[PDB]
Protein backbone atom coordinates (compact mmCIF):
# COMPACT_ATOMS: atom_id res chain seq x y z
CA UNK A 1 0.00 0.00 0.00
CA UNK A 2 2.46 2.49 1.46
CA UNK A 3 6.01 3.80 0.18
CA UNK A 4 8.67 2.48 1.86
CA UNK A 5 12.54 3.53 1.84
CA UNK A 6 15.59 2.10 1.84
CA UNK A 7 18.43 3.08 4.65
CA UNK A 8 21.18 3.18 2.47
CA UNK A 9 20.14 5.92 -0.52
CA UNK A 10 16.19 6.90 0.74
CA UNK A 11 15.17 5.81 -2.58
CA UNK A 12 11.63 3.92 -3.11
CA UNK A 13 12.02 0.11 -2.62
CA UNK A 14 10.40 -1.47 -5.49
CA UNK A 15 9.03 -5.28 -5.17
CA UNK A 16 11.39 -7.69 -6.39
CA UNK A 17 10.69 -11.65 -6.70
CA UNK A 18 12.74 -13.70 -4.71
CA UNK A 19 12.06 -17.51 -7.22
CA UNK A 20 14.03 -19.40 -4.56
CA UNK A 21 12.32 -19.53 -1.00
CA UNK A 22 8.95 -18.44 -2.52
CA UNK A 23 9.13 -15.15 -0.95
CA UNK A 24 8.90 -11.47 -1.74
CA UNK A 25 11.20 -8.57 -1.10
CA UNK A 26 11.53 -4.87 -1.24
CA UNK A 27 14.52 -4.00 -3.17
CA UNK A 28 15.81 -0.55 -4.46
CA UNK A 29 17.68 0.35 -7.73
CA UNK A 30 20.34 2.65 -6.75
CA UNK A 31 22.22 0.49 -3.89
CA UNK A 32 21.42 -3.88 -3.25
CA UNK A 33 19.36 -3.21 0.09
CA UNK A 34 16.57 -5.85 0.61
CA UNK A 35 13.93 -6.15 2.92
CA UNK A 36 10.84 -8.25 3.89
CA UNK A 37 7.33 -6.81 3.80
CA UNK A 38 4.38 -7.33 5.87
CA UNK A 39 0.97 -6.14 4.20
CA UNK A 40 1.84 -9.10 1.59
CA UNK A 41 0.08 -6.54 -0.88
CA UNK A 42 1.45 -5.13 -3.87
CA UNK A 43 -0.99 -2.72 -4.99
CA UNK A 44 -4.75 -2.13 -3.94
CA UNK A 45 -7.33 0.24 -6.12
CA UNK A 46 -10.90 0.79 -4.57
CA UNK A 47 -12.97 2.64 -6.88
CA UNK A 48 -16.07 3.29 -4.86
CA UNK A 49 -13.53 5.54 -2.57
CA UNK A 50 -16.97 6.62 -0.68
CA UNK A 51 -14.44 8.03 1.76
CA UNK A 52 -15.99 9.45 5.21
CA UNK A 53 -14.79 12.97 5.52
CA UNK A 54 -14.94 12.41 9.78
CA UNK A 55 -11.19 11.71 8.89
CA UNK A 56 -10.33 14.71 6.89
CA UNK A 57 -12.76 17.05 8.85
CA UNK A 58 -10.39 19.17 11.03
CA UNK A 59 -11.82 20.90 14.50
CA UNK A 60 -10.83 24.14 13.87
CA UNK A 61 -13.61 24.45 11.36
CA UNK A 62 -15.84 25.21 15.11
CA UNK A 63 -14.27 28.72 14.81
CA UNK A 64 -15.79 30.05 11.30
CA UNK A 65 -18.33 32.80 11.75
CA UNK A 66 -19.92 31.76 8.32
CA UNK A 67 -21.41 28.57 9.22
CA UNK A 68 -24.71 27.54 11.06
CA UNK A 69 -24.98 26.99 14.37
CA UNK A 70 -27.77 24.51 16.17
CA UNK A 71 -28.87 23.25 19.57
CA UNK A 72 -30.83 20.63 18.80
CA UNK A 73 -27.72 18.30 18.46
CA UNK A 74 -25.85 17.90 21.88
CA UNK A 75 -22.22 16.50 21.69
CA UNK A 76 -22.22 12.46 22.55
CA UNK A 77 -18.84 13.14 24.59
CA UNK A 78 -18.80 16.59 26.45
CA UNK A 79 -22.75 17.08 26.22
CA UNK A 80 -22.10 20.70 24.95
CA UNK A 81 -25.65 21.87 22.94
CA UNK A 82 -24.01 24.24 20.46
CA UNK A 83 -23.01 22.39 17.24
CA UNK A 84 -21.66 23.64 13.85
CA UNK A 85 -22.78 21.96 10.97
CA UNK A 86 -22.50 21.62 7.46
CA UNK A 87 -22.46 19.29 4.01
CA UNK A 88 -20.05 16.86 2.59
CA UNK A 89 -18.25 19.88 1.05
CA UNK A 90 -16.15 17.31 -1.47
CA UNK A 91 -15.65 17.38 -4.98
CA UNK A 92 -15.76 14.47 -7.08
CA UNK A 93 -19.01 13.22 -4.89
CA UNK A 94 -21.53 11.90 -7.40
CA UNK A 95 -24.48 12.42 -4.86
CA UNK A 96 -24.40 13.75 -1.43
CA UNK A 97 -26.75 16.14 0.76
CA UNK A 98 -25.67 14.46 4.24
CA UNK A 99 -24.67 17.04 7.12
CA UNK A 100 -21.57 16.62 9.40
CA UNK A 101 -21.34 17.98 12.58
CA UNK A 102 -18.23 19.42 14.72
CA UNK A 103 -18.69 20.55 18.40
CA UNK A 104 -17.87 24.09 19.37
CA UNK A 105 -16.62 23.47 22.97
CA UNK A 106 -12.92 23.85 22.91
CA UNK A 107 -10.33 21.25 22.78
CA UNK A 108 -13.71 18.92 22.09
CA UNK A 109 -13.23 18.80 18.32
CA UNK A 110 -15.97 15.58 18.43
CA UNK A 111 -16.81 14.97 14.77
CA UNK A 112 -20.20 12.82 14.18
CA UNK A 113 -22.08 12.38 11.68
CA UNK A 114 -26.13 11.25 12.65
CA UNK B 1 -58.90 56.66 -38.42
CA UNK B 2 -62.02 56.10 -37.24
CA UNK B 3 -61.60 54.36 -34.00
CA UNK B 4 -58.69 57.02 -32.94
CA UNK B 5 -61.13 59.87 -33.22
CA UNK B 6 -64.15 57.35 -31.17
CA UNK B 7 -60.38 56.99 -28.82
CA UNK B 8 -60.51 61.00 -28.52
CA UNK B 9 -64.02 60.45 -26.83
CA UNK B 10 -63.60 57.19 -24.72
CA UNK B 11 -59.49 57.52 -23.89
CA UNK B 12 -57.04 55.41 -22.02
CA UNK B 13 -54.31 55.75 -19.79
CA UNK B 14 -52.05 53.33 -17.03
CA UNK B 15 -51.57 53.95 -13.22
CA UNK B 16 -50.96 52.60 -10.29
CA UNK B 17 -54.91 52.31 -9.11
CA UNK B 18 -54.30 49.92 -12.22
CA UNK B 19 -51.47 48.33 -10.62
CA UNK B 20 -52.97 48.00 -7.41
CA UNK B 21 -54.47 44.69 -5.96
CA UNK B 22 -57.08 44.46 -3.03
CA UNK B 23 -56.32 43.58 1.07
CA UNK B 24 -57.94 39.85 0.41
CA UNK B 25 -55.62 39.24 -2.50
CA UNK B 26 -52.73 40.47 -0.76
CA UNK B 27 -53.62 38.11 2.13
CA UNK B 28 -54.00 34.83 -0.51
CA UNK B 29 -50.46 35.98 -2.11
CA UNK B 30 -49.09 36.01 1.08
CA UNK B 31 -50.67 32.58 2.58
CA UNK B 32 -49.48 31.06 -0.99
CA UNK B 33 -45.49 32.30 -0.25
CA UNK B 34 -45.33 31.62 3.40
CA UNK B 35 -47.45 27.94 2.55
CA UNK B 36 -44.34 27.62 -0.67
CA UNK B 37 -41.52 28.83 1.84
CA UNK B 38 -42.69 26.00 4.38
CA UNK B 39 -42.92 23.06 2.09
CA UNK B 40 -39.28 23.96 1.06
CA UNK B 41 -37.83 23.84 3.97
CA UNK B 42 -39.30 20.68 4.21
CA UNK B 43 -37.91 19.29 1.80
CA UNK B 44 -34.47 20.41 3.03
CA UNK B 45 -35.18 19.23 6.11
CA UNK B 46 -35.81 15.46 4.70
CA UNK B 47 -32.96 15.66 2.33
CA UNK B 48 -30.61 16.38 5.37
ZN1 LIG C 1 19.06 1.63 -1.44
ZN1 LIG D 1 -18.21 18.22 22.50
Amino acid sequence: VGIRFCQECNNMLYPKEDKENRILLYACRNCDYQQEADNSCIYVNKITHEVDELTQIIADVSQDPTLPRTEDHPCQKCGHKEAVFFQSHSARAEDAMRLYYVCTAPHCGHRWTE
Amino acid sequence: TVINNWLLIEGHTIGIGDSIADSKTYQDIQNTIKKAKQDVIEVIEKAH
